[PDB]
């Protein structure tokens, strides 16, 4: 038999395994909102509302 | 002594007598075992 | 509200804190905060689809909201690899306030995926302004205790992987933590707590992903524990098949023989890294190394490349192991010769082995010496073989192998020699050895007058040590089947004899239904019984088994010729003398 070295240890890395994982964001379980119908003491609703470019295309879906 | 454990871990064995006797393919014995019987229907 | 939100504390009543929030919208749909605590439990029942949907109500309103509704908007953007989404979300959340955390810390996951390309505003700007906003965020300090032990900062990996620990409390977050303080001992060796680690790790939340398994397997190489690290790699394979998952149930290679569960998953790996190179080194080691039961050509071809792989990244030679084992593989090929020269310089590269004890490449040199001397037995330089037989014995008296190789080769000349006591002597050496004590009585065979007294010379091995043994066994059927065609049958006796050397078939039938010697035997017997054509099936099947039994030749034309069947049988007589071991034997041509 070949003599073989007990390979308890990682030098390769494991990184081309671990940096591939995204990893996810549960900080809070409602996804990191306080959900309160009390704190929103204002409201955009109002005149005048608000929408940024960027938030239009968050209001999509997808759409691209 | 060392010696005998020295050598006889480190070598392998994959030709032994046992394995010599049954067959590298499969051949079983219920076919072998029906006719077995069967001699024994005319007994 | 107030008891919908009680429920997501517990983990529980989730449908129905879903049901009183829709409750909401029957009696009040006038704020979306009442149907956004329904998105959030959609999203954790994995339904980014029904969170999205009410998702997109939070944002067309955007009631008073600094806590960033565009939060779990990006998040729910992280999910389903939305990612560009996710950015703006964050962008924005951050245009809104900066102060918050999970913006930052959303895009720092965001770009964790290339760290060589933009490592530094990874490291600084996404994790180190985290960790300015909050020292106490478990993400950002399991991210920086990551990126440290990249960055080979083993120390404050460890000041804050603990309370990257206690100040989470969900499963994963400290799987990771204990994950991360498990690599950070592991590479500092402190590996019997950074192995507790790996346990919590994978106790914490399993189905999250499988580094921690890996962590465990390979721990379970440190202190011998390697049976779990079997079981824990195989659901490695059940996450996903990588290069780097072969060898380590390569080399934790519990396929030792008749293995299957072990060896095909060992065959698979193997060519699954055979086409690969991830510098392949011993690939080809373990390739041959279960291939020796298998295809010996796999093992040539094997240490074939082999003996390359070992010269281009230095010039080393290659260790005798494996230059005797090519050598071995050789012998029971045609290759003889280069067989011989292998062993030749196997022995030599055992000398240039010049101070390995610990290898011990002197009893390498001795099984490679018994090697070669089985070797000059094939060349029938029995002269030689002597010589290196008597120099093994003379230096290591304790091997047996070459004690009875000796005496087999005096066996060739004859029973009574030195043969039949170096055999005897091998018993006094070691009475516990069943081949040199199966080969005391294989020397009575040649005495068949010594017949029934080799009940009590295949007895003295019939400690249930050494049962089963199927060699010995058969050997008490045939030497219980030459007692038969004689006179006395009709006296009942040779029934008897008849019926139990079937018992010992049967035996040997149910503890093994592929012997095929076993099926020799009982077709023999009922031939003796008078039922040739119900023995012709049975010598059929051993035959499409292996032709290669000299015996099953002869027994088919004796049927043969009792159907008179002559031009059918003395052609396989004939066929059964294209073996090269007498030119005239004589019961055959009788």
């Amino acid at each position: 038999t070949y003599p073989f070295d007990q390979n308890r240890f990682v030098q390769y890395k494991a990184t081309s395994l671990e940096k591939q994982h995204k990893h996810d964001l549960l900080t809070e379980p409602d996804l990191g909102v306080t959900i309160d119908l009390i704190n929103p003491d204002t409201y955009r609703i109002d005149p005048n509302v608000l929408l940024d470019p960027a938030d239009e295309k968050l209001l999509e879906e997808e759409i691209q | 002594v060392d010696v005998t454990r020295d050598i006889v871990s480190r070598e392998r064995v994959w030709r032994t007598r046992t394995t010599i006797l049954q067959s590298t393919g499969k051949n079983f014995s219920k076919n072998i075992f029906a006719i077995l019987q069967s001699v024994k229907a005319r007994e | 509200l107030g008891r919908a939100c009680f429920c997501l504390l517990e983990g529980d009543k989730m449908d129905q804190a879903d049901a009183q929030f829709h409750f909401v919208l029957n009696q009040s749909p006038n704020n979306i905060p009442a149907l956004l605590g329904k998105a959030c439990i959609s999203f954790n029942k994995k339904d980014y689809r029904g969170a999205l949907a009410y998702y997109k109500k939070a944002l067309r309103t955007n009631p008073g909201c600094p806590a960033e509704v565009r939060l779990g908007m990006g998040h729910c953007f992280v999910k389903l690899n939305k990612l560009e989404k996710a950015r703006l979300a964050f962008s924005r959340a951050l245009e809104l306030n900066s102060k918050c955390v999970g913006a930052l810390v959303g895009l720092a996951v965001l770009e964790l995926n290339n760290k060589e390309a933009d490592s530094i505003k990874n490291g600084v700007q996404l994790l180190s302004r985290a960790y300015t906003i909050d020292p106490s965020n478990p993400m950002v300090l399991n991210h920086l205790a990551n990126h440290f032990f990249f960055k080979k900062d083993y120390s404050k990996v460890q000041h804050l992987a603990l309370h990257a620990f206690h100040n989470t409390e969900v499963e994963a977050m400290q799987a990771e933590s204990c994950y991360q303080l498990a690599r950070s001992f592991h590479v500092q060796e402190d590996y019997d707590q950074a192995f507790q680690y790996y346990y919590q790790a994978t106790q914490f939340a399993s189905s999250s992903f499988v580094l921690p398994f890996f962590g465990l397997g390979q721990m379970y190489i440190y202190r011998g524990d390697k049976e779990n690290a079997s079981q824990c790699f195989e659901k490695v394979l059940k996450a996903y098949p990588n290069n780097y998952e072969t060898m380590k149930i390569l080399g934790s290679l519990y396929a030792a023989s008749e293995d299957q569960e072990k060896r095909d998953i060992a065959k698979g790996h193997l060519k699954k890294v055979t086409e690969q190179y991830p510098d392949d080194v011993e690939a080809w080691i373990e390739l041959a190394q279960i291939l020796e039961q298998t295809d010996i050509q796999g093992a040539l071809s094997a240490y074939g490349t082999a003996t390359r792989i070992l010269q281009e990244k230095v010039q080393a030679d290659v260790p005798p192991e494996i230059l005797n084992n090519v050598g071995a593989l050789h012998f029971r090929l045609g290759n003889l010769g280069e067989a011989k020269k292998y062993f030749l310089a196997s022995l030599d590269r055992a000398k240039a082995e010049a101070e390995h004890d610990e290898h011990y490449y002197n009893a390498i040199s001795v099984t490679t010496s018994y090697n070669l001397a089985r070797l000059y037995e094939a060349m029938c330089e029995f002269h030689e073989a002597e010589k290196l037989y008597k120099n093994i014995l003379r230096e290591h008296p304790n091997y047996v192998d070459c004690y009875l190789r000796l005496g087999a080769m005096a066996r060739d000349k004859g029973n009574f020699y030195e043969a039949s006591d170096w055999f005897k002597e091998a018993l006094q050496i070691n009475q516990d050895h069943p081949d040199a004590w199966s080969l005391i009585g294989n020397l009575h065979l040649a005495k068949q007058e010594w017949g029934p007294g080799q009940k009590k010379f295949e007895r003295i091995l019939k400690q249930p040590s050494t049962q089963s043994d199927t060699y010995s066994m058969l050997a008490l059927g045939n030497v219980w089947l030459q007692t038969l065609h004689q006179p006395t049958r009709d006296r009942e006796k040779e029934k008897r004899h008849q019926d139990r050397a079937l018992a010992i078939y049967k035996q040997v039938l149910r503890n093994d239904a592929k012997n095929l010697y076993a099926a020799n035997g009982i077709g023999a017997v009922l031939a003796h019984k008078g039922y040739f054509r119900e023995a012709r099936d049975v010598f059929a099947q051993v035959r499409e088994a292996t032709a290669d039994i000299s015996d099953v030749w002869l027994n088919l034309a004796h049927i043969y010729v009792e159907q008179k069947q002559y031009i059918s049988a003395v052609q396989m007589y004939e066929n059964c003398l294209r073996k090269f071991y007498k030119h005239q034997n004589t019961e055959v041509v009788l």
